[PDB]
């Protein structure tokens, strides 16, 4: 039965996959010491999914942890659910590749990217009918970015006809937390746009917005921006653990999203969201949770969808409810708004419904998105890549590792025919 | 008197000009809304 | 004497196939332990050690989510548990996937399992098919097992109840692909289809049952009633029997048009019981109307080729002859010229049962209506305009042609689909 | 046999058609909740279920208020969910938005529910309609009905029971309006119109019932006895039995005059009926004072063209005749001269029954007349003078001009209510 | 099912939307919580025009808060009745008009109205059938005048169909609150002749003398005049929530009260209004709130409606009663006061009852009247306006905006020509 296999690299990959075992444990019922400790036989059913089982009822996530330097994982190890890890699958280095794309991609990461395969291989061989793979990252950042876009290439090149899924953290459009983000995320893209099957972008200036605006939050930290995530990334792959009424793996969505190979870029969402006292102020039902998707206000991308045309839209639902009150407001939604719409793809609108919902909530839903829009953003970055590549700062760092000038050309004149790429499919033609 | 008049006849055209140049821009692509389904009225054999 | 066998294929196959199995242990007495707490039923249930029935049923999937809901239900102990044949990766949507690259790997076991089931039989009659066009895993093993189960037989007669994709209501971006497709490799492997849409069945729910939130089950509950009536005259004994051959003998004019549509009447809620009599004549009219009618399309828009009737419980010969001839003067309503005669009746003595904790009232005689009409042919001409729009820029054609298929075959479904809309409209010109 | 079907729009006539068919349920022994605690009334009554009666009546409106306030009531169990139609938002008072605007939302859906009652029927022969002229969805939506109801038929009658707005009395401020354009539409496809006047009802029930709180529930009720009286013919046998064309070929000696007028005799107090006995002449000479007519005009002012006597209960045919006799010797009144036949005479079996909590008496004897005279002009003068004074300025204009309605149809139906009234002028003239 | 959207702006729109909401949630037996705690099922049959049910049986006000100043609705929200809106719906500013037309309809309307069309939007998309839109403020102020404006345009021209209802406070004759007020008065009359429905017309003097006079009040305070106003509102919409013997909505009092799209500015007013202590003296019938309403007195606006002549009017009557009673009071008026009727229009009186009486007394009417007096306040307004226009006193703080003297010139001519067709609207000529 199909398996997912788990990675994550850098500091905020690893923070993000803290935060969504912490999920995935409480959703299934295991205590931080590994013992089942549920209430339902369906938490059980579909176990071997994400973890493993040990001898005596003990259930390991299968998870791997990768890291430079070892300050973060040593916080996973002695915080909470430290324990339910095995430690053999913590790798780490000593050096850190310091914000440093070419540091992590050619000369750091040359040296663990053979033992992190051999952990890959090693869970790997232990899986029934493997269904892919899911990466935690960060594309600002060096080890991040270099280990990720390594790892990818070398999986695809050992499984290609498995599924790839990566949960990147593109730069923010206003403010930025490092100096040479632009090359990093213009050299990670050059990767992501040929080795992945789908990919889903998150923006820390989103997920604030969200934070203040929608649930109220005065001081928002990195707890609860993990903490959505984490909601997301559970929302996504749903459908491989409980029972419902309409089933989509990971296969069926990627096949409904990606319409041609080098438009796999998707904005997420999450629904319901709402305050400790606004909750009591509106019902529960399908319309509202419609009404929280397709807004451009809860989406975690900085990316007005208004800006541009959807190609494909999927929604999945948690909870019971009524297919046809579904099927109606996504008609509704389609029929209303027919001006976002590209007008060669009829019903750009794929649909899941999941029986279980999540614990302590009615319904949910989760917003998948594949906008042009997204186009604007690969350009904002492209354009500070040229503005900071003609004055050639920064480029000593990057040379003085092995790569060139020409390196940095190809990924410029990629990342410029994809942003044109998204351009021209928004023309009628009819 | 007149004058005055005609100033304000102009006035009252330019305003009502803008507000259709306005206007022209604005029903091209829309706005965003969702509110509900409205089924269709059945057909009949009549 | 006459078996037939039935085989479920896919998310939606599978959960029919639960619906009617489970009407059909209610409508004989059977436990769903397969054991009888007190015999015609013999052509759906085998008699297996001592006292057990076994349905003749087979269901595939390639994905084991929905067989294993089904192993853990309520019915875990009547189906055998060889009959529930499972994969590992659905085909995703993609109908090459369940095709060329899954279905392959499972048809050899699939066939050897029906082959096991058949040569029990001695007076098999046919196969009943349960599928939905729009999904992977539905028709690319639809297909695949119809052509091989024509090869093998060929003689046997093979129906399908398909779920025809909705004109507005839709659940995938491949749809057509897989529509077209399947529709183009099955209509020379097909004796009879029956379509509904998910849409009409949604429709119907609201208007005449008064159901606000209609689940899956509900729109499964309908279908399993529908199937049953066809099933009752094989099942039951009646004034005037049909078996499976004579719909195709009576329905099919042509090899290449064989898509029917099937109603139900009454379709009634408990409380609007008491004030309506279910009179042969009123529900011989409510079939004709188009708001009654299960697929999204107008029957005023085209002329009906071919119409089977069949009636069940209390049903008068005379008034059926009636209320036949009172259609037939009526204008509203158009029949081709060239068939005089447009109607087959059935009438069977066993009325509809009412499933505990269901939607639909306690009746006394119902009507299972189905026509071949040319008003099929807009729905046609509306797939194939969405195949051109999303085929004219290759929009997820590279996920088909990844899996083995190459980029011919849509190009020469295209051209059958047009190739049989053009026989449609030969059709309807009078002479 | 010989059928009726009643049809009531707007907030008038939902609420008459309320108070009839509670006493058309109490006259047959009905309970509320359809059953029988115990057979001519299949007529209005039709049989269903196990001893469960669901009258043949439509109700239509496009407001929710008055069919809920029907659906919650006492009888929300007896008449079919289905037959009370609503619509979202009302005519306010608007004849354009009543028969442009919003009527044709629902139009095809009411001409549905009439063309399934009807089908249900065998010797069906008229419909009866209850309106009111001043309303915006009552006027609007009754043309538009009677249009497709004579399209649809035009061979069965079609009667009216219409409130005529009263000359002084008034609750709206466009009622001449709404007038002209229904009686301009309805003039050509109403076979004959009963009328009744809101203030001659409220100063019947202070001067003869003693009453002076007369709220709308005493009004229905007189129109519900009258009604009754009308059809107690169909509902019941007797001596001389009265059918529905037998009205029409008796009253409208010209398709444009069809406007007679309603009363109704005894009209008495409880404490005032055990000093008087009542017999057939004094009933049959009350039937004619202008203070006891139900429409605020005088007859003395004008000629009589026809009259019809309806009697029930203890009646012997001589008595009628004598008194008949005695009325048309009488020189106080008048007749046409080309009429010297100018009566039409009834006799029942059955007495008035009388509703419990009501405000009359019970009698063994009683008469409802309907007289077609020429002292209607006068009103319709009246009528014409009010359009004029609001048309002179295009008062409200504006209203109906933005549903869609033509500037040009007002003056058609201003020219042909001239028309109407020297019709009605020319008529009247002896030679 | 007919359901309206209610809107209140400025300090006036909000205390007295405040107080009708106390009024309305009475009425329907809705305590602070927002918990239903009545005693009839008609309180609960028709809820859906004001109120929507959320999640465990609570009821939510169909509302909308809007300010440029914080402080009224900080108050309104931490005093009694606070928690029964949804915080969502508060929509402030932070700069405030300052009792200026141009301020609060060019430089903070321009930026508050995106908001507060967004909430509008998501607030009727949720409706079913929407019947029409009501709007509470004045006209003397700045904001509450030019938002109002502002926003009515606007919804004008989103929704040209529905029904616009508005509760103008207009300036009083003897006393003024403000400097300024005419500028403010005039440039709102500019926009409500053209963009609404139909408008009723309050002045604070009436009241005044309202309660000194017929109530016996000593010190009348701003509650007692938003009682006396919510009562009337409560009045004119009570044929929306409860069954009547003959009943009239919006749309109808809008076809029978304005004969010409130009003149929709009434007169209301309200019976029975008695003290306590002549409660006892008097008795409730049809006759003396017949003789009550039609009371130049008792009029809520200060004009006498001896000095013209009504166009039309509407009595609403509330309670059990006899429909007879009622048109002879009505034809009584009519032939008793035959010099104060247009002759060009018969039947001036429109008349509609409702079953359920007024909380409180057995029986209650509302009095609403379309009188060509009224033409009187807008010559007075005029007057002012041209008196402080000729010096252009004041005229830099509202030309320092973007305004013109144009626009003075166009408002005051608009004016000028109701004023002109409200007289001549006195003619006969016949
Ligand atoms: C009475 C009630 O509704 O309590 C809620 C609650 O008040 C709200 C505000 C919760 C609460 O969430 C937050 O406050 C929050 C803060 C930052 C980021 C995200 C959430 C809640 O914490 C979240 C928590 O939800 C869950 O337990 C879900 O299963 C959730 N799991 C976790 O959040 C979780 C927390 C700690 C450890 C492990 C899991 C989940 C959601 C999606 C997918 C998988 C799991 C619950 C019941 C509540 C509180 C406690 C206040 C919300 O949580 C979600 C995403 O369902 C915020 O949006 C909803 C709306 C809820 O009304
Ligand atoms: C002792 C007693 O029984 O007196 C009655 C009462 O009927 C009197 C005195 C009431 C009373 O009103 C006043 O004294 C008053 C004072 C200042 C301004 C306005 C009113 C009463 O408050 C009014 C109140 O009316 C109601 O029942 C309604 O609820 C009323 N709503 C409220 O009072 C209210 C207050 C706060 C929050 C929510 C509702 C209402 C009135 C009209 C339309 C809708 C609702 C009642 C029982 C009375 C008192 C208490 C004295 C009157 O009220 C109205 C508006 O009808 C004053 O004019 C009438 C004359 C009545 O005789
Ligand atoms: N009426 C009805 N239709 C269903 C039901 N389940 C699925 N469908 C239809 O099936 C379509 C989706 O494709 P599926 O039939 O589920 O595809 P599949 O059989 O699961 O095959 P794969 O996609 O490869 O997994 C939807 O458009 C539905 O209309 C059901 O329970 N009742
Ligand atoms: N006799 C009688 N007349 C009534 C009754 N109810 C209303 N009316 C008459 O109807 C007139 C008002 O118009 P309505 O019939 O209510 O109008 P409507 O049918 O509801 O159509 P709309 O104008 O769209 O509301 C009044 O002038 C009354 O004369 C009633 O119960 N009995
Ligand atoms: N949402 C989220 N983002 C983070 C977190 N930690 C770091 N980031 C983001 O990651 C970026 C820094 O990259 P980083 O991982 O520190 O570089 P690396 O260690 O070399 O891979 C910053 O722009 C942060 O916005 C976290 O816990 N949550
Ligand atoms: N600051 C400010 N003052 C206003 C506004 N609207 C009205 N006013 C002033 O408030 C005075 C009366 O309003 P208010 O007392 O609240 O009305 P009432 O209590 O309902 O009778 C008017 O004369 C206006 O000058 C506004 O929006 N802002
Ligand atoms: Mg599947
Ligand atoms: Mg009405």
């Amino acid at each position: 039965m199909r398996e997912i296999v788990h990675i994550q690299a850098g500091q905020c990959g690893n923070q993000i996959g803290a935060k969504f075992w912490e999920v995935i444990s409480d959703e299934h019922g295991i205590d931080p010491t590994g013992s089942y400790h549920g209430d339902s036989d369906l938490q059980l059913e579909r176990i071997n999914v994400y973890y493993n089982e040990a001898a005596g009822n003990k259930y390991v996530p299968r998870a791997i942890l990768v890291d430079l330097e070892p300050g973060t994982m040593d916080s996973v190890r002695s915080g909470p659910f430290g324990q339910i890890f095995r430690p053999d699958n913590f790798v780490f280095g000593q050096s850190g590749a310091g914000n440093n794309w070419a540091k992590g991609h050619y000369t750091e990461g040359a040296e663990l990217v053979d033992s992190v395969l051999d952990v890959v291989r090693k869970e790997s061989e232990s899986c029934d009918c493997l269904q892919g793979f899911q990466l935690t990252h960060s594309l600002g950042g060096g080890t991040g970015s270099g280990m990720g876009t390594l790892l990818i290439s070398k999986i695809r090149e050992e499984y290609p006809d498995r599924i790839m899924n990566t949960f990147s953290v593109v730069p923010s459009p206003k403010v930025s937390d490092t100096v040479v983000e632009p090359y990093n995320a213009t050299l990670s893209v050059h990767q992501l746009v040929e080795n992945t099957d789908e990919t889903y972008c998150i923006d820390n200036e989103a997920l604030y917005d969200i934070c203040f605006r929608t649930l109220k939050l005065t001081t928002p930290t990195y707890g609860d921006l993990n903490h959505l995530v984490s909601a997301t990334m559970s929302g996504v792959t749903t459908c491989l653990r409980f029972p419902g009424q309409l089933n989509a793996d990971l296969r069926k969505l990627a096949v409904n999203m990606v319409p041609f190979p080098r438009l796999h870029f998707f904005m997420p969402g999450f629904a319901p969201l709402t305050s400790r006292g606004s909750q009591q102020y509106r019902a529960l039902t399908v319309p509202e949770l419609t009404q929280q998707m397709f807004d451009a206000k809860n989406m975690m991308a900085a990316c007005d969808p208004r800006h541009g045309r959807y190609l494909t839209v999927a929604a999945v639902f948690r909870g019971r409810m009524s297919m046809k009150e579904v099927d109606e407001q996504m008609l509704n939604v389609q029929n209303k708004n027919s001006s976002y719409f590209v007008e060669w793809i009829p019903n750009n609108v794929k649909t899941a419904v999941c029986d279980i919902p999540p614990r302590g909530l009615k319904m949910s839903a989760t917003f998948i998105g594949n906008s042009t829009a997204i186009q604007e953003l690969f350009k904002r970055i492209s354009e500070q890549f040229t503005a900071m590549f003609r004055r050639k700062a920064f480029l000593h760092w990057y040379t003085g590792e092995g790569m060139d000038e020409m390196e940095f050309t190809e990924a410029e004149s990629n990342m410029n025919d994809l942003v044109s790429e998204y351009q021209q499919y928004q023309d009628a033609t009819a | 008197g007149d004058q005055r008049k005609q100033m304000l006849q102009k006035y009252k055209e330019e305003k009502q000009l803008q507000k259709l140049k306005e206007q022209r821009e604005k029903a091209k692509r829309g706005i965003f809304k969702v509110g509900r389904y409205r089924p269709d009225m059945p057909c009949f054999l009549l | 004497m006459r078996e037939c066998i039935s085989i479920h294929v896919g998310q939606a196959g599978v959960q029919i196939g639960n619906a009617c199995w489970e009407l059909y242990c209610l409508e004989h007495g059977i436990q769903p332990d397969g054991q009888m707490p007190s015999d015609s039923f013999n052509t759906f249930f085998s008699e297996t050690g001592a006292g057990k029935h076994v349905p003749r049923a087979v269901f595939v999937d390639l994905e084991p989510t929905v067989i294993d809901e089904v192993r853990t239900g309520t019915y875990r102990q009547l189906f055998h548990p060889e009959q529930l044949i499972t994969g590992k990766e659905d085909a995703a949507n993609n109908y090459a996937r369940g095709h060329y690259t899954i279905g392959k790997e499972i048809i050899d076991l699939v066939l050897d399992r029906i082959r096991k089931l058949a040569d029990q039989c001695t007076g098999l009659q046919g196969f009943l098919v349960f599928h939905s066009f729009g999904g992977g895993t539905g028709s690319g093993f639809t297909s695949l097992l119809m052509e091989r189960l024509s090869v093998d037989y060929g003689k046997k007669s093979k129906l399908e109840f398909s779920i025809y994709p909705a004109p507005q209501v839709s659940t995938a971006v491949v749809e057509p692909y897989n529509s077209i497709l399947t529709t183009h490799t099955t209509l020379e492997h097909s004796d009879c289809a029956f379509m509904v849409d998910n849409e009409a069945i949604y429709d119907i729910c609201r208007r005449n049952l008064d159901i606000e939130r209609p689940t899956y089950t509900n729109l499964n509950r309908l279908i399993s009633q529908i199937v049953s009536s066809i099933t009752a005259s094989l099942r039951f004994d009646g004034a005037l029997n049909v078996d499976l051959t004579e719909f195709q003998t009576n329905l099919v004019p042509y090899p290449r048009i064989h898509f029917p549509l099937a109603t139900y009447a009454p379709v009634i809620s408990a409380e609007k019981a008491y004030h309506e009599q279910l009179s042969v004549a009123e529900i011989t009219n409510a079939c004709f109307e188009p708001a009654n009618q299960m697929v999204k399309c107008d029957p005023r828009h085209g002329k009906y080729m071919a119409c089977c009737l069949l009636y069940r419980g209390d049903v008068v010969p005379k008034d059926v002859n009636a209320a036949i001839a009172t259609i037939k003067t009526k204008r509203s309503i158009q029949f081709v010229d060239w068939c005089p005669t447009g109607f087959k009746v059935g009438i069977n003595y066993q009325p509809p049962t009412v499933v505990p904790g269901g939607d639909l009232a306690k009746v006394q005689r119902a009507v299972c209506m189905l026509s071949n009409t040319t008003a099929i042919a807009e729905a046609w001409a509306r797939l194939d305009h969405k195949f051109d729009l999303m085929y004219a820029k290759r929009a997820f054609v590279h996920w088909y042609v990844g899996e083995g298929m190459e980029e011919g075959e849509f190009s020469e479904a295209r051209e059958d689909m047009a190739a049989l809309e053009k026989d449609y409209e030969e059709v309807g010109v009078d002479s």
